[PDB]
């Protein structure tokens, strides 16, 4: 558009900011007060315009933006995935079968869950996603070990508590970990595309 | 078989604490 200046909203999915900048304007300003104003680190922060990550540098004339458009800042992930989840788009019909229900002793005393081993295609590793089948609550933890092979503990440390400060984990006595409810697994399930799969151990018998 | 194992696994991972 001809206008000099620009109104942009910036989202993380748990707030919005709108900012009026110039077009001619470094989107580093922009990204930088978001980070700011949201208490959040920058190293933890990416920012999309259209699906395409957006270069300090660059302003709102340079990417073409228009009035009111959404640039979106998405949470650091660890930078590979287990290339079992390559495909996010498959039925996931063949995948209950390999699903296996589980009772297992506690001291008060038993628990039944829902397990899927999933091997990675390449290091031949595998890890198991787990549910407990009382609420079908799924461990956040097992999904993040299963999608990113090389994941430090500062990385699973950041997301575990991104997790609890956008969705609604719950804790469990008896279990490690971070537990939440389908509509939440399945958002991450998006997140690390392990939809499928989450979709096969969400549906299987318990 | 391979199945035992896989239960007895996966009870080891979930009952780490």
């Amino acid at each position: 558009g001809p206008e000099t200046h620009i109104n942009l909203k910036v989202s993380d999915g748990s707030s919005e900011i709108f900012f009026k900048i110039k077009k001619t304007t470094p989107l580093r300003r922009l990204m930088e007060a978001f980070a700011k104003r949201q208490g959040k680190e920058m190293d933890s922060l990416r920012f999309l315009y259209d699906g395409i990550r957006i270069e300090a540098d660059q302003t709102p004339e340079d990417l073409d933006m228009e009035d009111n458009d959404i640039i979106e800042a998405h949470r650091s992930l660890p930078a590979e995935r287990n290339p079992l989840y390559k495909d996010d788009t498959l039925d996931h019909t063949p995948l209950i079968p390999k699903c296996r229900a589980q009772v297992i002793e506690f001291p008060d005393g038993p628990a039944t869950f829902v397990r899927l081993k999933c091997t990675n295609p390449e290091s031949k590793v595998p890890h198991f996603l787990m549910r407990m089948a009382k609420d079908s609550s799924i461990s956040a933890t097992s999904m993040f070990r299963s999608a990113f092979p090389k994941a430090t503990q500062e990385e699973e440390d950041l997301e575990m508590r991104w997790i609890r400060d956008n969705l609604n984990p719950i804790e469990d006595k008896r279990v490690a970990g971070l537990w939440v409810p389908p509509a939440d697994a399945l958002a991450l399930a998006k997140d690390y595309s392990m939809t499928p799969f989450i979709n096969a151990l969400l549906e299987a018998s318990s | 078989g391979s199945a035992e194992e896989d239960d007895e696994l996966f009870q080891n991972y979930v009952l780490q604490q």
